[PDB]
């Protein structure tokens, strides 16, 4: 590798082939694994000039190298990131977008991922220098299994950056502007354009429900349903999250992805050897019986309850966390009879284990989903069948520790319990 | 009942 004070004398010539055999040598030098010399180039003040070289075109290689040297520069922290969008590069690489040779049009779609990704202000001002259209037109193909697969990669990347980041969420015409793109992606049959398009429909599912609607009018719930089932992990996990974020929606929006057959996959996914898996399947689940009557129905219908006393009894506690909540939900918002059955499925020592759990937030929780079912108790009249259930299992003894717990709402819910119940 | 709701950068080498 050349020094920096070589590269700088080099790009300093005025000699378009020493620039460019410089250029080539600070390109090797930022694409090295080890603590890659990114703020001595900066320093050296070569930003500006490896911009002016994107607009050579009648030097196609120096075109390419400064692209690819800006790339690694903007993938590094935010203040790296901002020296190359401080220099120009934005528009500069917008132009190179309609570069006829592709692996330049490539290393501009990926410079741009790395730009948009650093965060919302810089993705909004990539898309307000008008990148969405060139990109999205590099796609404007019958069939993408035309173009090579590394390109449509490298596409399917920078545009789910700029899918991503929240406070704001990208501008609404602009998603209406991808979409159409995405859901083609997201029927491709490449596994890391399938991981990334579903991760750039999960970014567009994390908010506001009119957000979420924007994305389940385009009727892509069946194909993230068929991804929740892939077996590859990096394919399930974004479908997943896209899954479970639409369920954090309204009513007839949980429901589409009831109708396309989800709760069928989650057998699987409650029991999958990933936690972070079994997490977020949890927490998917907490917010259907969150819903209607008839979703938890269908809950019950698909067998889930079982699986849910499992997560319950044993799993990474943040698991069990999210099991807690399904339960309050599901007391909360169901039939005498839905809660009954859960009763019947074993819910009551398993609940009654984790208060136990040293976290305030998991024990007013468990607390409210007693009460819940007591509730449903008292219009059986069985409330005594149900404290001689929690006594016997060893529950009596923690709730009553729980009187002389610190926080309020733990002693005050809980000492209503043993003088109502007990 | 509650609703509760919830790399970016690549290096060419």
């Amino acid at each position: 590798n050349w020094s920096v004070e070589d590269i700088v004398k080099g790009i300093n010539s005025n000699n378009l082939e020493s620039q460019l055999q410089a250029t080539q040598a600070a390109r090797k030098l930022l694409s090295r694994e080890k603590q890659p010399p990114i703020d001595n180039i900066i320093r050296a003040g070569l930003i500006p000039k490896f911009v002016s070289f994107l607009g050579k075109t009648d030097c196609s290689p120096i075109q390419f190298e400064s692209a690819w040297a800006l790339t690694n520069i903007a993938s590094g922290t935010s203040e790296q990131t901002k020296a190359v969008v401080d220099g120009g590069a934005i528009p500069a690489f917008i132009s190179l977008l309609a570069s006829p040779h592709a692996h330049i049009s490539e290393q501009a779609v990926w410079a741009l991922g790395n730009i948009a990704g650093d965060g919302s202000a810089f993705r909004d001002l990539v898309i307000k220098h008008g990148a969405i259209d060139p990109l999205l037109a590099l796609l404007a193909v019958p069939d993408l299994s035309t173009l090579a697969c590394g390109y449509l990669r490298n596409l399917t990347w920078t545009l789910s950056n700029l899918c991503r980041n929240k406070n704001p969420a990208p501008p609404l015409d602009a998603v209406e502007q991808i979409l159409p793109t995405l859901v083609r992606l997201l029927h491709h049959n490449d596994p890391e354009v399938l991981a990334d398009s579903c991760w750039a429909i999960s970014y567009l599912t994390d908010g506001p429900n009119e957000r979420i609607e924007m994305v389940v009018k385009k009727g892509v719930v069946p194909q993230l349903v068929k991804l929740l089932g892939a077996t590859e992990l990096p394919i399930v996990t974004p479908a997943l999250r896209a899954i479970g974020n639409i369920v954090t929606g309204t009513d007839e929006q949980t429901q589409k992805v009831i109708d396309a057959g989800a709760l069928a996959v989650f057998p699987s996914l409650l029991t999958n050897p990933k936690t972070n898996i079994q997490k977020e399947a949890t927490w998917t689940m907490s917010n259907i019986t969150a819903g209607r009557q008839d979703q938890i129905q269908q809950v019950v219908n698909h067998g889930l309850v079982p699986f849910l006393v499992g997560v319950l009894s044993k799993a990474d506690f943040k698991t069990q966390k999210e099991a807690a909540w399904a339960i309050t939900n599901y007391t909360s918002g169901g039939t005498v009879e839905q809660i009954v059955y859960l009763v019947h499925c074993g819910i009551i020592e398993p609940l009654m284990n984790l208060l136990s759990a040293k976290d305030t937030k998991i024990i007013q929780v468990i607390l409210d989903a007693i009460s819940n079912i007591f509730q449903a108790a008292e219009k059986l009249g069985e409330t005594e069948k149900l404290s001689i259930m929690i006594e016997e299992c060893g529950g009596l003894d923690k709730i009553e520790a729980l009187q002389r717990h610190e926080n309020e709402s733990v002693y005050k819910a809980s000492l209503n319990l043993i003088e109502k119940y007990f | 009942q509650r609703k509760r709701k919830m790399s970016w950068k690549r290096v060419k080498g």
